[PDB]
Order: C-alpha cells, then structure tokens, then sequence
C-alpha cells in the first residue's frame, strides 16, 4: 500500500574511485552506526587471509564486550523481569492475558527454588521481594546467607548477562517445540 | 489445538441420559402413524 | 498397530501429560540440584557397585536412560545450551519445566491456543530481555584503561597472521570497528571490501 | 491354506469399520495441518533424522494393519510425485467425504450411489470454482514474479528459512523454469537434483545449472579449475562406460609370467596401454575424464603431467544427466571419442565449501539445460535436511503455478466458495442425488473448520461469518486466518493457491473415496 | 507311527452336507459384490504381505486360500471358466452357490440327492434347448455376413457427428475384419490412415496398405502404374546411391580420386540394382528415400519403387503381401516376396497415393478416411475403432443371446411351465433351479444401485406379457428391450455356465458322508 | 451468523424425522419417498 513502509535515507551519496574501480561512498545515514573496513592487498592471498584473521580479532574484542558484562543476581534479575512481564501483562489482547502472566510466574519460581535448597522460607522472601521492587528499590535481591532481602549492589552479587540471555532464549526455543505438541512420535532406537 | 479440558464430566452424565431418552423415542418410532407397529407391554 | 519397530504415537491425552508432567519429572531430577546449595543425586547401575554421586546436571540427565520420547527433546535442548556455554544447563531444564507446569493450567482451566501461548512468551521474553538490558551493569568501568587494553589484545590476535607486518595500524582498525558501533557487535554491521 | 487367524468382513459390519479406520488416521494429521500445526520427529530406517510437518513424509513412515488407511498411503505415494504438498489436504477431505457417506448409508443409500453422488458433485464444483478463478499472466506480469516469491514464502515461513527466505525464493523459481518449457509445462522431480551437506550456513547455498558428482579431482596436485583454453567450444569432458585398465580377452582372462623377462615386458605393456588411452582423450580435446570405475596410481601420474583432471566412480544414472546438460554423447569404447561426442559446459572448477573436507566440483552451463542440482548448506545435518525439503516444497508450489496461470485464493476461501455453490445447486438437482450433493457441500466445510481450530478460532463461528461476507456483501474470496494478520480478506494479502493444484486434490480425494466404497470385504491371511 | 490324517477326526451324516452348503455360501457371499462391471472389489492380504485389489473372479479365488475341500471345486471350475471361455468366472460360482442354497430346504425335508441331481440335469437339458431357440445366429435369413454386424455396431456409433453418414461408415467396419483371417482377430490391424480434404462420405475402404507420395524429384510418370502379379520386396536401410544422413569425411587431392569414390558407390548400388532384377521384384518399398539412380534403372525394367514410407505403414506391408522384412539390400532373397491381385495409383484427396488393393494373402487392411479437417477425421477414427472392437468379439463368436436378465428370466419362466407338466418330486426341484437363476440379475442390480426388489417384479411382469425379449437397462433404471438396444452376450458363456455350475453343485450333494484327511 | 447459524441447519434436519418415519412405518421406501416430497413441494405449496 502506498505511503506505508519503513524507509531509510542518507545525506550525501558520493561516487569515488579506489583501486581503478568506481566505488560508492554514502554520507549521513539516518541513525547510522556501523563501519566498513576496506582491505587493500597485493594479491588474493593477502585479501582472503586478512578477512578471516580480522573476524577472529573482532570476535575476541566483541567477546570482552558481551562477556564480563553482568547483571544483578540473587533473585534480583529474575524478579526484575517479572515486573516487565507484568507490565506486558497489563496491555495485552484477550487470549494472551493468562499466557503472558504465566511467564512471570516461572520467573518468580527461579529464586523460589534457589531458596528451597538453602533451607529457608521461599514464600516469605519471594513475596516480599516482589512487593519491594514493584514500588521503588529495583536493585534489591535475595540474600541466602542471612536469609533476608538486601541490596545486591552493596553485597556485590552479580551474574553474567550472557548467561541470562542464553537461558531465556533456550527456554523459548524449548517451549516452541513442546507447546505445539498435540501428539508425540517416539524416536526410532539407534 | 488446546482447549478447555473439563476434568469433571457433568455433560457426559447428561449425554447418558440423552441416549436413554433417545432409546424411548426409538421404541415409539415404530408406532407412528395408523400403519405403525404394535408394542407388547 | 501404527508405526512399529519400537516407534509409536502417544495418545493426545497422554502426550500432553508426557510433554508436561513427563518433562517435569525429567526437570525434577535437576530441580533440587540447582544452585551452589543444591542437593545431590544417585546414579545406580545393574552391577550396583559402579554407582556414583554427583550434582552435575549434564551428567545426571545424559546418564539416566529416558524411555519417555518427550524426554529426548530436553536432551537435544541441553545439547544446544551446552554449545553456547558449558554452564547453566541445569537452570534451563528447570525453567523449561516451570513454563510447562503453568502450561497445564494454560490448557485445562484456561482454553488458550498453544501457538498463542508461545506468541505470548515471545512478547513476554522480549520484555524480559529488555528489562535485563536496562538493569545491566559491567566491569568495563575505567573504560579509558579498557579502551587501551583492547588495542593490545588485538595485536596478540595478529600473531602468526600475515597482518603482523604492521601491528599499530591494523589493531587500531579492529579496535575502532567495535567501540564505535555502540550496539550489536555482529559482523553484519561491518562490511569488508577486498581490492 | 492358512485357515486359522483369517479375518473376514461382511457388508453390515465392514461399512462401519471402514469409516472408523479412516477417522483414526485423519485425526492424527488434523493437528499438523496448517502453518500453526505440529512438527513431528521422524527417523527413517536408513538413519536419517529430521523434523517436519509434511504429510507425505509422516504418512509414508506410518506402518499399520488397517486396510482402509493403507489406501491413504497408496494415494499419497502417487500424489507425492504429482504435488507432494497436498497429502494433508486430500486425506482430511477424503475423510470428510467418508464421514458424510456413513450418514447417507444410515438413510438407506447404497455405497455405489454415494460414489456416483460425489463424482457428479466434484465435476459441478470444478465449473463453479473456475468461474470465480482469477488469472495471473493475463493480469499483471510483474506480480507474476511477486506471486512466485510470496507463494514459496508461505511454505518457507514455518521453517528457519524465514530469515534468509529471500534468496531461496529466487532459487526455487529459477530451478523449476530451467527444467521445463513454457508451452509444454512439464516439470519432473528427477530433473531437479536435491542435495546438501554439513557445514556453512543457509545463506551460502548456491544454485547449480549442472551435475555435482562429489569429486575432489582425484590427485590433489591436479588443478582445481578448468579454463576455456583460449576461446574453445565450451569445456569438453570425456564420458567412458569402460574402466581404465589394459584390455583383457573374455576367452582366457589368465596371464602367465614365466620369469622377470615377461614380467618386465607385461609391466611396460600395461604402461603402454595407459599412454594409448590418454592420447585418445588428447586427440578429442577433453579436459577432464569421467569414468564409472576407479583409477590406478599410475593413472593419476600420466593425467597429472598432461594437466588432465580425473573423475572416479560415477553411477550409471549420473552419466545420463551429464550428457544431457552438457549436450554430450555416451561413447561405449575408448577409440570412438571425438569433439562432437564430448559434453560441452560453461566451465569446471572446484569450490571449497566452508570447512567441509569434501571439496566437490561445480559444472555449470550458460544456456538452459534439462538438469539442475540444488545444493543446500547448513551448520547442522538436521538444518540441512530441514531446509532441503522446505526448498523442495517451494519447488512443488511453483511447479503448479507455472503449470496453470490461473490460481485461486486460498486460506479457506476456496473451500467455502465451492461449498456455497454446490449447496445452492443441490436444491435445483432433485432425486436421491440431492442429499449426495448436500453432503458434498457439508464435507467441503471440514477443511476451513479444521484450519480454524488450529488457528485458535471458532470453527462454526468463523465459517458462518465467511459465508455471510461472500453473500450479503459481495462474491469474493475471504478465508480463515492461518498466519497472524490484522483482519480478514486474504485476497488483500495476495495469498494464492494453484487452480491445477486444488483441482488435483479434489479429484484424488473423490477417486479414493469411491475406491474405499468399492471395497466392502477385507481378507487378511494369518502367519504360517 | 505314520498317520495320514494327523489325528484329525471328522463328523459324518447329514451335517457334512450342511457344512458343504455353508462353505458354498461363504464363497458366494464374497463374490456377490464382485459381479458386474460396477460391482465392488475385494481386498486380499496374502501371508507374503502383498495387498492387491482387483475385480477379477480368477485372481480373487486364487488368493483366498480356501481349505474347504468341496469349496475348492468352485475354484477349480472358476479357473476353467477363465481358461476355456474367459468370461463369467464370478457368475459361475454364484450360480452354483445359489443353486446349492436352493437345495438346502430339500435336505431338511428328507429328499435324497439322486432326484435332486436328476431334477437339475433335466432342467439344464431343457435350458440348453431353450437357449438355442433364444440365441439368434443368422446368416442367409433376412441378413448377411455384414448387415448382422452392421446393426449392432450402428447403435453404439449412434448419437455422434457421423450419425447422418453412419450408413456408409458402418459398412467399412465389418469389411475390415472380413478382409483378414477370421480365426485371428486383432484390433491393431484395423489401423486407419487419414487423408486431408474431401467429403466425409467419399471415403473408400482398402483391402491392402496405402501410403502418401514421397517423391519430390523429377522423372515421375515413367514406370507403369498397373501390374498383374507384382513381386513386393521389403527393405530397411542403405538402398539408394547418395546417403541422406550419416555421411563420411573423405579428402581427395585429385579430380580422378573424387570420381573414383563416386564410381565405387555406383558399382556397389549397380550390383544391388541387378540383385532385384535377378530376384524379379516389381515392387520396392523401404523406409528411406530412393535416389535417381535406382529410379532410372527400375524404369526400363518396369519395376516400381517407393521410399520414405512410414514405419506404421511398412508394418502392414509385410503382413499384406505375406513376406518378411530384410535388414540390408545385399541380402535380398526371393522367399521374402509376395504378390497382390491389383496395383494402382489413386487421385483420391487431390493427392496421388500408391496402394495395394484386393490382396487375398492380406492379413491386415488399411482404411482411408476423408474430411474437411484432420482433427475431424481423428474423431471419426476413434468412433470407428469402438465399432470394430465390438464386432470383433461378435465375429469370433456369432452365437449370442440377449443379456440383462432377458435370457435368464425366459429360461426361468419356461422351466416353471415345464414343471407343471412333470409329475413327481422333480416339479419342486426344477422350480428351485428356475429360482436359483434369479441371483444373476439380482446382484447386477444391487451392485449398480438399482433396487433388486422392484426390478425383479417389474421385469417378470413385463417379460411374461407380450414380447419375450424385454431386458433390463444397465444405465437408467427402467424396463426395456435389450434386443432393440443391441446389448448382447455370447451364448457359449451361459451354456458353459449352466453346465459347469449345475454339475459342480450336483457333485457336492452326491455324497452323504465325507471323510477328508488333513496334512 | 456464528454458532446459532449451524443450529438452524440441524433444527431443519431434525424436523424431517416425522415424515421419514411415516414412510418407514407404511412400508414405502424411506429415502425415496422423502426425496419425492422435497421435489414436489418446490413448485407447489402444501399440496402434497
């Protein structure tokens, strides 16, 4: 349909020449964040081995950006996600109201089970943790040593952000296959 | 798909009464009309 | 007798229980072992003298033979999580069992379409990943020293490579190709032109 | 013989059992019907592991003792070669006809009347569907390119292809057109080769205009690329139906070596034959030699000095596709080679694929050939087999789109229009066949109701709503929503189904429904 | 130690005959739905796990594996029904089973099997005498060898675009099968060659083979076009001088060397030209063209030669002249020759055609059709093909009866009248055989959708009043005359059916106590 | 429209049990007589 779409744009389109070949250099892209590394070699062996070794160097540099970046642990991040899912459970269509709310319940069961093996009362700590973060104090978490709720920034309890994204993504991929199941086909033994 | 399971089955009890009610209509079915079949009771 | 040769199809009533309760029972094995204070499990064989006790979630799930055909799906999910990182396999199986535990209530007393339940998670997990980004912290602090530590690591990656001819110029190109992104570091944001 | 354990059925019995046997298998595939259905885990006895919702794969793996459901496998085997994507559509439609046939049996109608009842009702629904059908090529040519891309996108939306589908959508269109003629409209699945290997990703999959053969060019020192050699005619390749070795007579086959004298002579004679057989390749000007049998160590020595790469262990079927695509000939003997009998291609090169150690060869052609090999890459073996059959499903949809330029709007709107037209004409047709025509219209309503249940909508409420939109408002095609969108009217979404594809489904469903009614007796012998 | 029956006891008495009757009913009830072209099919799963579905009565009974010894007789007579005849394999078992069912109340009343056998054998003897009166085979009576087959073929050809000209077209269908040996009748020998242009009713039937004019070269109008007893020769490849295809590359540096290979090829053909001269063949036919060298030589010797004849025509050339095919032209031998009575070239269709006509040795004919378009002639070729295939089986067996319950009810009606004049127990026995004949029209109407209760009373009412030829229409349910609609069945099927079914039924009942060992 | 619309079709089929049973109890053909009523009642009104 006309005038309905997602359009891009750029300030200046300039045609340049490098290596006896015409090239195009764009300028002033809208909200553009990116880079283009132009490798100038003396042969094909210098070009192919450089691109493979450059991506390996960029992978090590990107590993330090994604890893060592952590989030507040000790039940904090599990409860913080519950507040955002409950916000998603606020504005929602009819049939998915209980489906979105059920996702926030499993997020609160993660610190509940962690408090089970600690030997404390999970129903008391998780309930107070939800009411604490709901109004202000978004940095609070569960303290398994003293059996109370304390600030995670003061205690220094953090967990990796990459680990959080991996568990949530794997749980969505595992639930994608299993929830669609109206019947189970038993695998052939090898 | 996945729908309401209805763990308790009050409707299945009603369906048993419907089949028992349709069995009475099957007996009266043969008696309909002036040429209908007689019933021995 | 459909299928055959050990292959069979579960009943629609039992398949939903095998995909939920059957998957929870597998998740119950790693449920009490989650966390540093978690409990331990016992793995016993026919000889009974070969047994062992360990809290490892990947060891308990792979060692126990699973006759449940839905349980083999969680084994493949555990292999996907192990490929990413060697830690967190226990937390994924437990969280997946909690999603399936409430899913039983999302069917029986709910009557909600199962694909809409997944779409309900896709919208909920998107807000969950966004909440983790807002609360995300980092040890990257003292970035002025961290930005300098990246150009030295890039020089170490250039060893044994033909790019070792000039370390200062090439490490600056790789360092500026990351920090200047201010976003996703995937190679899709970096174009390579070979001339 | 085999008197015991012999099952026998009669008229008053099997007629009820044949309907229950079809409803068991039908209810199994109703959950996997549509893009919102279930992907089932299937493992072939050959060791292939894959997960797909395709009915042709699921039903083929079904082994059961019910004789009525075996006819579903026999029809799907013949339909898999014609289409292959309509397996779930025909069985549910055939089961809907059988469910309505059982109701007519309770009313006192013979099963042979139901066979002729659905036959006249099917032919009537074809004329009504053709009047409401629309055409592509006679309408817009640029949408014809867009229809072929978005029709494959519908089948590729339920798979991981959905991210990279843009490339595979163009690969599915070119692969079908290459193996067919525009006027003939004949596409054979044997002409399109579907292959794939582990490694790489799906975005790196390439479309090849020629064979593959999975060869490393024998000895590694041989060149990995073949040049045209200063403006020659194509690239000449040798096809040999005889192995490379000194010829031996069929009368004796024995070789006697008396001493080192005859030993050194026979060793040189075998090397002299190697020099005589390679000269026939040089005189004909063949760059690469393709043979059905392996080569010796001395064979790769002489072929390397002359820069003549070698090909070993090629099947008999693969030799036919080489001469057809490269416009070559099958040369039975060695001395019968010549420039006219050699296959001429555009170029020959060895392209390394990711980290895979196979290092196969790619033989392409500039002109349109009769053989196309579709090669798919992926990070996992299950991903390759998933994207391979997903691309093969796109090849089958485009096959029916080019076979008939006229298409119908799918998404459930096709079955509703065919049902409302027959139901209105059912009252005009009097006699006993009136109920056979009304039951046929009610059987067509099972398809949109099944798709409505899998989409999370009321099957009765949505079906009754679509009938009011196509009657009180205006005659058009508005179906149930299979994929998430804002509103109804899939015609606005440009979702089309081939008219020859939908017509092939209703004919096979009626042909099988009649055959099931033509079997009133089941005789199953025991095991001796 | 050695046991013949493996210790398997068997009961005797009147219960053994009842076990034989129930075995015939079990085989009958299976074959009831398979009677008729629209009948139901039986699905059989062998112990080999091979599932087959077919309506053939011979294929079904062989895959059932019937252990019952007396029921094997019904399978044995069915295999002979498919061998000696080929039609009625299912109906002969149903008729023998229904005749067995009619004899069931005779055993309960105490009637011995002797009078039961003699009652049916007398009814069949009176039936065959009535079938010969019902079966109409006419040659010199109000018909000929053609018009008899032309009437039955006209109705099946009726309601077509050729129906107005159908008078001239039906005569060429019967003359097609009469132009060849009546012992071997094949539907592939009637193959029609189309001639574009001309009126549809101007088509001419040819006893021999015809082909178009392949000659684009000058020198025509020389060879004589009329021969008395020409010797026809068949050739394949390598005849003429200059090869049309598959040439050879020969490089010569001199003019005399170029004239040497031309004279060399000339001498090779010249020796082959005299080979036909010494053989004495006046007709030369091959699938390859004939150059000017052979045409000029055969002109002085009055020898006709025609090349580029289609492979479909050359196949009819060999069988028409009674010769054989020769691979090369060097191997030409006199025993391959043949001769017709006449040879001429016709201008029909504004195109000159060379053809053979009036060959007594011709085992195959060729029909030449004319029309305004080739697509219209193609529809006529398919319309005439259906008429020839019907009279083909009618020419093989010229003794036919009216089908569709006509003959079946007339035999039943007369035997009920013959029983009134026959005193004794045979009166009720013959009436049972006449009632047993009612199962044949019954199952045909039940499998086709008709109501066997109504059609049985409506047929008997119309059949017993006025005309005795009234049959049953297979398409639309109604009473009618199958003799007018020309729906026929060969009489040798019903004669052999009443002989095989009644005998096999009389045999099974002939034993009071049967002892059969197992193993 | 909706769920009620399908009930109107089943309610109409449920009203045909009375004339069908009358044809069955009278010895007439069940399926044949019922179709003769739908055929004649199209042109005429309450006349058959």
């Amino acid at each position: 349909e006309p005038s309905k779409c997602k359009l891009g744009e750029c300030d200046v389109i300039e045609e340049i020449m490098l290596g006896e070949q015409p090239f195009l250099k764009f300028s002033g892209c809208k909200a553009g964040e990116a880079c283009t590394i132009v490798l100038r070699g003396a042969t094909d062996q210098t070009l192919d081995e450089a691109e493979r070794s450059l991506h390996d160097a960029l992978s090590v540099l990107s590993q330090t950006t994604k890893e060592t970046r952590t989030v507040l642990g000790g039940g904090c991040a599990e409860m913080v996600m519950s507040k955002a899912v409950d916000t998603e459970a606020q504005n929602i269509d009819g049939k998915k109201s209980l489906a979105v709310e059920a996702f926030a319940r499993a997020l609160r069961q993660l610190p509940t089970i962690l408090a089970d093996n600690a030997g404390f009362d999970s129903s008391e700590l998780v309930s107070k943790l939800r009411s604490s973060i709901y109004n202000g104090i978004s940095t609070s978490g569960l303290d398994l040593n003293n059996g109370t709720i304390a600030d995670m920034r003061q205690l220094g309890i953090v967990e990796s952000y990459k680990l959080k994204r991996a568990v949530v993504s794997s749980a969505s991929e595992a639930a994608e296959v299993l929830l669609r199941v109206d019947n189970i086909i038993r695998a052939r033994p090898r | 798909n996945a729908t309401f399971k209805n763990k308790e089955k009050p409707q299945e009890v009603r369906k048993a009464n419907i089949i028992a009610a349709r069995s009475v209509a099957d007996a009266i079915r043969t008696s309909l009309g002036p040429k209908g079949m007689d019933k021995m009771i | 007798q459909i299928f055959g040769d050990q292959v069979t199809e579960e009943r629609a009533e039992n398949a939903r229980l095998s995909a939920f309760v059957g998957a929870i029972a597998v998740g119950d094995l790693v449920k009490s072992t989650l966390g540093p204070k978690g409990m331990d499990k016992l793995l016993q064989s026919a000889s009974s003298n070969t047994c062992m006790v360990t809290n490892d979630g990947a060891t308990i799930l792979k060692s126990i033979p699973l006759d449940n055909p839905a349980a083999k799906v969680l084994v493949n999910i555990s292999k996907v999580q192990d490929d990413e990182v060697g830690d967190g396999t226990t937390s994924v199986t437990v969280l997946s069992a909690e999603l399936l535990r409430e899913a039983e209530k999302l069917i029986d007393q709910s009557k909600i379409h199962p694909q809409t339940i997944i779409e309900g998670y896709r919208l909920a997990s998107a807000a969950a990943l966004d909440a983790l980004t807002k609360a995300a912290v980092d040890n990257s602090h003292d970035k002025t020293m961290f930005r300098e530590d990246l150009i030295h690591i890039a020089k170490t990656t250039l060893s044994s490579k033909i790019l070792s001819q000039d370390k200062d110029h090439f490490a600056e190109l790789a360092t500026n190709a990351i920090l200047r992104l201010k976003g996703s570091t995937n190679l899709e944001h970096i174009q390579i032109i070979k001339i | 013989k085999d008197q015991g354990n012999k099952k026998r059925q009669h008229g008053l019995e099997a007629k009820k059992s044949h309907i229950l046997a079809a409803r068991s298998v039908a209810s199994i595939i109703k959950t996997s019907l549509g893009p919102r259905g279930l992907d089932k885990i299937l493992i072939s006895p050959d060791g292939e592991i894959t997960i797909t919702n395709d009915g042709a794969t699921i039903l083929s793996q079904m082994e059961l003792d019910n004789e009525i459901a075996k006819l579903l496998v026999q029809l799907s085997k013949s339909q898999d070669d014609e289409i292959g994507d309509g397996t779930t559509g025909v069985v549910v439609l055939a089961s809907a006809l059988l469910d309505q046939a059982l109701e007519l049996i309770q009313k006192g109608i013979h099963p042979i009347k139901i066979a002729n009842g659905f036959d006249e009702a099917a032919k009537l629904a074809i004329s009504k569907l053709e009047e409401t059908c629309d055409d592509i090529s006679a309408s817009n040519d640029e949408l014809f390119r867009d229809f072929l891309l978005r029709a494959a996108k519908t089948s590729l939306g339920s798979k991981i292809v959905s991210k990279d589908h843009d490339r595979f959508a163009e690969m599915a269109v070119e692969a079908v057109i290459n193996v067919m003629d525009k006027d003939r409209k004949d596409v054979d699945f044997d002409l399109i080769k579907m292959q794939g290997r582990v490694g790489g990703s799906i975005s790196d999959s390439k479309l090849i205009n020629g064979v593959i053969l999975d060869k490393d060019f024998s000895h590694p020192q041989m060149p990995k690329c073949v040049l045209p050699k200063e403006g020659s005619d194509g690239v000449k390749l040798a096809i040999l139906t005889c192995p490379f070795e000194p010829p031996k007579p069929k009368t004796k086959h024995k070789l006697d070596i008396s001493s080192v004298e005859e030993y050194q002579k026979l060793q040189t004679y075998e090397q002299d034959k190697f020099k005589e057989m390679i000269d026939d390749v040089k005189k004909a000007g063949a760059d690469v030699v393709i043979c059905q049998w392996g080569f010796d160590d001395e064979a790769n020595h002489l072929l390397l000095q002359n820069d003549l790469p070698a090909v070993r262990w090629v099947g008999g079927q693969e030799l036919e596709h080489i001469a057809i695509s490269t416009n070559g000939r099958i040369v039975p003997r060695f001395q019968d080679l010549s420039k006219d009998k050699l296959g001429t291609c555009s170029r020959i090169y060895e392209q390394e694929f990711g980290t895979t150690k196979d290092r196969m060869l790619i033989i392409e052609q500039s002109k349109e050939t009769k053989t196309v090999t579709c090669f798919v890459r992926g990070s996992n073996k299950m991903i390759v087999d998933e994207a391979e059959r997903a691309l093969h499903d796109s090849l089958c949809v485009v096959r029916n789109l080019v076979k008939d330029s006229r298409v119908v709007y799918g998404g459930g709107a096709a079955e509703v229009t065919m049902s409302l037209a027959v139901s209105e004409e059912a009252d005009k047709q009097r006699g006993i066949d009136q109920y056979a025509f009304r039951g046929f219209a009610q059987a067509l309503d099972t398809i949109p109701m099944t798709l409505a249940e899998n989409s999370g909508l009321d099957p009765i409420g949505t079906l009754s709503t679509l009938k009011s939109k196509q009657l009180k408002e205006k005659i058009s095609n508005i179906g149930v929503d299979c994929l998430g969108y804002g509103s109804n009217d899939m015609k606005e979404l440009f979702v089309v189904d081939p008219f020859i594809g939908k017509k092939q489904q209703i004919l096979l469903a009626t042909q099988l429904c009649r055959m099931i009614l033509k079997i009133d007796n089941v005789i199953i012998s025991g095991k001796d | 130690i050695v046991v013949l029956k493996e210790g398997t006891d068997a009961s005797q008495g009147k219960g053994q005959i009842i076990s034989n009757i129930n075995a015939c009913v079990a085989v009958q009830e299976a074959l009831k739905p398979t009677l008729g072209p629209l009948g139901s099919d039986i699905l059989i799963v062998t112990s080999n796990q091979k599932t087959t579905i077919s309506n053939d009565g011979a294929t079904i009974l062989k895959l059932l594996d019937v252990v019952h010894p007396a029921a094997k007789t019904l399978v044995d007579i069915s295999r002979a029904q498919d061998a000696e005849v080929g039609d009625g394999t299912t109906s002969v078992t149903i008729l023998a089973g229904e005749l067995m069912k009619e004899a069931k109340p005779f055993l309960e009343e105490g009637i011995s099997s002797h009078l039961i056998m003699k009652g049916y054998r007398k009814a069949v003897s009176l039936a065959v005498e009535k079938i010969n009166e019902l079966a109409v085979d006419i040659t010199s009576e109000k018909s000929s060898g053609r018009e008899l087959l032309e009437r039955c073929a006209r109705t099946a050809m009726s309601s077509k675009l050729i129906h107005n000209n159908a008078d001239f077209f039906v005569k060429m269908c019967v003359d097609a099968v009469l132009s060849l040996d009546r012992n071997d009748l094949d539907d592939k020998l009637i193959g029609i060659k189309k001639i574009p242009g001309g009126a549809m009713e101007e088509s001419l039937f040819i006893n021999g083979v015809a082909f178009k004019k392949t000659f684009s070269y000058a020198g025509f109008e020389q060879q004589p076009k009329k021969f008395n007893n020409p010797k026809i020769l068949s050739l394949n490849v390598e005849l003429e001088l200059k090869a049309e295809k598959d040439n050879a590359e020969v490089r010569v540096e001199h003019v005399e060397d170029y004239q040497a290979i031309v004279d060399a090829e000339w001498q090779l053909i010249f020796e082959k030209l005299r080979q036909v001269e010494e053989t004495g063949a006046n007709i030369v036919l091959s699938k390859l063209p004939i150059g000017d060298l052979a045409t000029q030589f055969f002109a002085d010797r009055n020898i006709f030669c025609a090349g580029r004849v289609s492979a479909d025509d050359m196949n009819r050339v060999i069988q028409a002249v009674g010769g054989s095919i020769q691979s090369t032209t060097s191997d030409i031998k006199p025993e391959h020759l043949g001769t017709c009575a006449l040879f001429e070239e016709m201008q029909i269709g504004s195109e000159r055609y060379n053809l053979f006509q009036g060959c007594p040795q011709a085992k195959t004919c060729t029909l030449l059709l004319r029309g305004g378009a080739e697509q219209v002639i193609a529809e006529v070729e398919r319309s005439l093909h259906d008429a020839i295939m019907i009279v083909k089986r009618a020419l093989q067996n010229k003794l036919i009866v009216a089908g569709g319950g006509a003959t079946e009810m007339e035999v039943s009606k007369c035997l009920r009248d013959y029983s009134k004049t026959i005193a004794g127990k045979q009166q009720m026995i013959i009436n049972a055989f006449a009632k047993a004949l009612e199962v044949i029209p019954r199952q045909l109407c039940e499998n086709a959708g008709f109501d066997a209760i109504e059609i049985l009373n409506k047929l008997r009412l119309a059949h017993s009043k006025g005309e005795k030829w009234y049959g049953v229409v297979f398409e639309t349910e109604n009473i009618g005359d199958n003799f007018a609609k020309f729906v026929w069945e060969p009489a040798l099927v019903k004669i052999n059916a009443l002989n095989s079914a009644t005998e096999a039924t009389n045999l099974i009942l002939s034993v009071d106590e049967t002892i059969t060992n197992k193993g | 429209e909706g769920v009620q619309a399908f009930i109107w079709q089943e309610f109409a089929s449920a009203l045909e049990v009375i004339p069908t049973t009358l044809a069955e109890n009278a010895g007439l053909n069940s399926i044949k007589v019922v179709t003769e009523l739908r055929s004649k009642h199209e042109n005429g009104e309450l006349n058959d």
